[PDB]
């Protein structure tokens, strides 16, 4: 087990950050790694020998250490270095595996708050034509992540039903998008005239919420 | 030759 | 230089299947290989590899469920008695040089082609894929025209066991409805292509 600092760690552009990782057992020799891994995208090695960097390598990234404990440096943090870091070492084959992966630490860029702008997106005649509906809330463009969206049907709270997915850091301006789906069976759908969708964030001085009647 | 997984050394 | 695995795909549980590393630009007898994979969402975890000499080494988990082995330009990673818990995308590579991953699904559901419903409409639009099976999906707008302002969503597995995801644009109100906007769908896995004209309703 190489136990890795708990994610996220938030640093905004400029600032340095520093991820531990801590060995249950002492790493052999000093054969430690360091990878970074942006989602979709193959990992890339910073570091090798737990102090070298990689050919092609910004040198913002610095890491060091020894035994059981070791560090990497992201000083001048950039916007690009959005990613999850993982820490890798070697161990006598025969008293544990020969390598092993830590758990990865995700780095968040810092930024300005920026509220979302939120659009609801009503069941296309198409879907309703077939058996089902889903209604769409988009969240656009905001930071920080944390953001409450609540659906209402008829102002009856919608609890356990519906799904969220969060898009990665953007590249440009730091900030997220999120788009949550209520899906709801036809008949159910028929039964009831208001939905909305009520966005609840730090850059909103009160709560939005954006909604639609059944046929309007 | 001995055995190298080859990840933490530069192996290139 | 590099590599590239291959033959990722859905099979059933208990389908022993086979995964191959292609070395390019360098050599597998003065070279080692090893396999890395990653469970969506979570983290990357060590397999094996194989050393220039011949010799396997297996992390202790994997060991009896995973296999590699090497020909000339190749090393495979035979996965004995795969279950659900092998989703996944698998890497091959050494140090530097590290593939671009080929996805592993492992589950009873069927090969399923997504249907494409638009999202009506500074404005916003999007087409929602639903009902897939496996991953992935690929979303594009006027086939490539169009990238500004564009969000193609994290796929979510849903309740039914089927993927769903939603591609989302902003564009300028003015430009509705002088401008056409089409989304560009494919899910290889069942040769399904779809391209959705997406418009005002009333």
């Amino acid at each position: 087990v190489l136990t890795q600092t708990t994610s996220p760690v938030s640093a905004a552009v400029g600032s340095t950050v520093t991820i531990s990782c801590q060995s249950s057992q002492s790493v052999r020799t000093n054969k430690l790694a360091w990878f970074q891994q942006k989602p979709g995208q193959p990992p890339k090695r910073l570091i090798y020998s737990a102090s070298t960097l990689d050919f092609g390598v910004p040198s913002r990234f610095s890491a060091s250490g020894s035994g059981t404990q070791f560090t990497l440096t992201i000083s001048d943090v950039q916007c690009d270095d959005a990613a999850t870091y993982y820490c890798l070492g070697y161990f006598d084959c025969s008293i544990a595996d020969c390598v092993a992966f830590g758990g990865g630490t995700e780095v968040v860029v810092k930024r300005t708050v920026a509220a979302p702008s939120v659009f609801i997106f009503p069941p296309s005649d198409e879907q309703l034509k077939s058996g089902t509906a889903s209604v769409v809330c988009l969240l656009n463009n905001f930071y920080p992540r944390e953001a409450k969206v609540q659906w209402k049907v008829d102002n009856a709270l919608q609890s356990g039903n519906s799904q969220e997915s969060v898009t990665e850091q953007d590249s440009k301006d730091s900030t997220y998008s999120l788009s949550s789906t209520l899906t709801l069976s036809k008949a159910d759908y028929e039964k009831h005239k208001v939905y909305a969708c009520e966005v609840t964030h730090q850059g909103l001085s009160s709560p939005v919420t954006k909604s639609f009647n059944r046929g309007e | 030759m001995v055995d190298s997984p080859q990840l933490a050394t530069l192996a290139d | 230089q590099s590599v590239e695995e291959s033959g990722g795909r859905l099979v059933t549980p208990g389908t022993p299947l086979t995964l191959t590393c292609t070395v390019s630009g360098f050599s597998l007898s003065s070279n080692a290989i090893n396999w890395v994979r990653q469970a969506p969402g979570k983290g990357l975890e060590w397999i094996g590899y194989i050393a220039v000499s011949g010799n396997t080494y297996y992390a202790s988990w994997a060991k009896g469920r995973f296999t590699i082995s090497k020909a000339s330009t190749t090393v495979d990673l035979k996965m004995t008695s795969p279950t659900a818990e092998d989703t996944g995308t698998y890497f091959c590579g050494k140090s530097n040089i590290w593939g671009p991953g080929t996805l592993v699904t492992v589950s009873l559901a069927s090969t399923k082609g997504p249907s494409v419903f638009p999202l009506a409409p500074t404005a916003a639009l999007g087409c929602l894929v639903k009902d897939y099976f496996p991953e992935p999906v690929t979303v594009s707008w006027n086939s490539g025209a169009l990238t500004s302002g564009v969000h193609t969503f994290p796929a979510v597995l849903q309740s039914s066991g089927l993927y769903s995801l939603s591609s989302v644009v902003t564009v300028p109100s003015s430009s509705l409805g002088t401008q056409t906007y089409i989304c560009n769908v494919n899910h290889k896995p069942s040769n399904t292509k779809v391209d959705k004209k997406v418009e005002p309703k009333s």
